[PDB]
């Protein structure tokens, strides 16, 4: 449609995130989740910040015929209740921070 | 050109008509692509495409000999002008035309030619198999010196198809014959009947047919032929249009079959000064007529489902054209009176309707009595 | 009006400056004692009593 | 156990090209037809009879113009029914016949021209 | 749920409800100081 998927599904993207925001969030002290060419069907019953340094992920929401293209160096906040489908076509590694209500 | 031929005579009635071209058995020329094919082997299913036909084949036409035979069966006098070989098949064709009381004095024999046979050579240009003509058949090899000037003098209507335009010899002979016919006062009837090659592109066919189109006083085209010659995609889009919220009138709510009547402004590109009558036929259902003074449509009908096992649409357009010529030769007021024109065109509608009830074009051509009976049965007495 | 075509059966759906849009409807005459099969605004398919 | 009811085989444009290119011992008769064409039913029956007559001395094939319309136009097909009589000798030239020609005419062409 | 799952992006008419009816052209048809102007007043 006219509206891109990020606005429709309320996904925060902070592509080419500066070092200041990264050190403010404490991304360097987060755990690393790794994957190769796989496919993870997940429902985000909680908020989750994701920083991609190596690898690429294409996100397909439940029922969508389009995808949100996320490259390396982007900070992405997957919203609560999102029912998407994670796709990877290459080795991938990311840093996370699951966020509860309020917090950050 | 310079002088006349033979001896002047008062000439008998009805006025003679001349059909120029090839004499062939069946051989519908108009071929396009249809999206609803039946079983490739079981021809007993192919009758289902006779009562649900492709639109271009609703009232197919054929060779001019079909028109001549139909015209004679409808009470007129006709002569055929063309060449056949001196073999058995040519004699068989001439015998078929003779038993139908068609004048074959205009038929030229060629002892060294095989009737309805063409020599071609098979080539493999750019990876696709193709053919090119080596020796044309005798039906495409009539010379201007082989014409019959008595027939062209007596004939009041000169009829031909666009199949002769696919042969250069026949094209030159056709234009010489048109010159002779116009000299003696005859009318030129162009019955398009576009063959398979002439459906390739609009502009090429327009350039190929422009001269013969401008040499014609009467022209008959199908709806598909007219829309191909003007613009196919525009009318295809116009038919597919549906209002989004509500219809503009009550009749638009019924989703009836489209019987769009082309305006003379749309016909303007194809009009010229010597054109006295243009007829666009949507099978036997609609007969759109255009004259320099007026235009309109004759509402017709069809029922091939009344006889599902004998219906065959081959030759229906030939019957329509023959009925048109039959009424034109005996009713000169058709060119100037609109009511008379529609009343006489209902006769051709009936003739086309009957012709769809029999297997075979020649076998199923109606007589004048049957055509008049069907016309009086179908229409109310005030439309007769 | 004398110089106007007769109106078709139906309900006036849209009213505009010089035109109206009609949703077509078919009336059925019923003598007293007849029994209407359905509530108001009930959906009836073709062939339903 | 059950014999087939039809002996005339339907070929594509590519298959017909391969057949014409390859070595041929018997005459090849190519039929162009459309199921919506009324005269093509009688031609179909006549060609079935002809195939019955010429058991192994001729090859009868048919091409549908609703599947190979461009190929038919290239081969100089101006209408239906149209037959192409292709001689096994590449030096000779093929014969195109237009109309519902008699079965005896087909026999004469095959015998004295291919 | 989405987790318990055991394609690849890389590789007319108007609704009438109250029960649904479709209204379209098959059932609806048409029979038939400075200068003051319409606009906002603030």
């Amino acid at each position: 449609m006219q509206t891109p998927l990020e606005e429709l599904y309320n996904v925060k993207v902070e592509r080419k995130v500066s070092q200041r925001r990264l050190e403010e969030l404490g991304v360097s002290r987060w755990s690393v989740w790794k994957t190769g060419k796989c496919k993870l069907p997940w429902d985000w019953q909680v908020d989750q910040l994701v920083y991609i340094e190596e690898g690429e992920v294409r996100v397909v929401p439940e029922g969508s015929k389009r995808f949100m293209q996320f490259l390396a160096g982007d900070l992405v906040r997957y919203p609560k209740w999102l029912e998407a489908d994670l796709f990877f076509n290459a080795p991938y590694s990311e840093r996370y921070c699951f966020k509860a209500y309020a917090d950050d | 050109v310079d002088y006349d031929d033979g001896i002047d005579f008062p000439y008998d009635d009805p006025p003679l008509v001349c059909c120029f071209g090839a004499v062939q058995k069946e051989f519908v020329p108009v071929v396009r692509v249809h999206d609803n094919p039946m079983h490739p082997d079981i021809y007993s299913q192919w009758k289902m495409l006779q009562w649900d036909p492709p639109e271009f084949g609703r009232a197919p036409g054929g060779p001019p000999s079909n028109v001549a035979i139909s015209h004679v069966r409808l009470g007129g006098r006709a002569a055929f002008m063309g060449k056949v070989g001196g073999d058995d098949y040519g004699e068989e064709l001439v015998l078929m035309m003779n038993k139908e009381r068609v004048q074959t004095r205009g038929v030229k024999f060629d002892e060294g030619a095989s009737t309805a046979c063409t020599r071609v050579k098979i080539k493999f240009e750019d990876g696709k198999m193709k053919a090119e003509t080596v020796k044309e058949p005798p039906e495409d090899s009539l010379l201007a010196s082989e014409l019959n000037l008595a027939v062209l003098k007596e004939a009041r209507i000169f009829h031909f198809n666009s199949e002769v335009l696919t042969s250069p010899t026949m094209e030159s002979t056709l234009f010489k014959a048109i010159q002779w016919s116009k000299k003696f006062g005859g009318l030129i009837f162009f019955d398009l009947n576009l063959p398979l090659p002439l459906w390739r592109s609009r502009n090429e066919t327009r350039k190929l047919i422009k001269k013969s189109w401008d040499e014609a006083n009467i022209i008959e085209v199908s709806q598909q032929e007219l829309e191909f010659l003007l613009d196919e995609e525009y009318y295809e889009r116009r038919r597919n249009y549906t209002p989004q919220y509500f219809a503009e009138d009550f009749e638009q709510t019924k989703n009836r079959r489209d019987y769009y009547h082309y305006t003379p402004e749309e016909i303007k590109p194809l009009w010229h000064d010597d054109l006295k009558l243009l007829v666009v036929t949507d099978g036997t259902l609609r007969l759109h007529y255009y004259t320099p003074k007026f235009d309109g449509v004759v509402v017709g009908t069809e029922d091939v489902l009344i006889t599902p096992f004998t219906c065959d649409r081959t030759g229906s357009g030939d019957a329509v054209v023959a009925g048109i010529m039959r009424k034109l030769t005996t009713c000169p007021e058709m060119f100037e009176d609109q009511d008379v024109l529609e009343r006489q065109l209902r006769f051709a509608v009936a003739a086309g309707i009957i012709s769809q009830w029999t297997i075979g074009a020649v076998r199923g051509f109606p007589t004048e009595s049957a055509t008049q009976n069907l016309k009086e049965q179908v229409y109310v007495p005030s439309m007769w | 009006a004398k110089k106007e075509p007769y109106l078709k059966s139906g309900q006036v759906l849209i009213v505009q400056r010089d035109s109206v849009v009609i949703r077509s409807a078919k009336p059925y005459l019923a003598t007293p004692g007849a029994k209407v099969h359905g509530h108001y605004r009930e959906i009836l398919y073709e062939g339903d009593t | 156990f059950v014999r087939e009811d039809y002996l005339v085989r339907k070929l594509s444009a590519q298959e017909l090209q391969d057949l014409v290119k390859g070595e041929r011992k018997v005459p090849l008769i190519v039929d162009f037809y459309a199921t919506w064409c009324g005269p093509c039913i009688l031609m179909a029956q006549e060609l079935e009879m002809l195939a019955v007559e010429y058991e192994s001395n001729a090859m009868i094939v048919k091409v549908d113009t609703d599947d190979e319309y461009e190929f038919a136009r290239d081969m100089q097909v101006r209408g239906l029914p149209t037959l192409f009589f292709i001689s096994p000798d590449p030096s000779k030239d093929a014969i195109r016949t237009e109309g519902l020609i008699p079965l005896q005419m087909m026999r004469d062409i095959i015998d004295n021209d291919m | 749920r989405k987790r318990n799952n055991p394609m690849n992006p890389f590789y007319h008419g108007t609704i009438r409800m109250f029960s649904l009816l479709i209204l379209s052209s098959s059932n609806c048809f048409r029979i038939g100081t400075i200068k003051n102007s319409s606009g906002p007043l603030g």
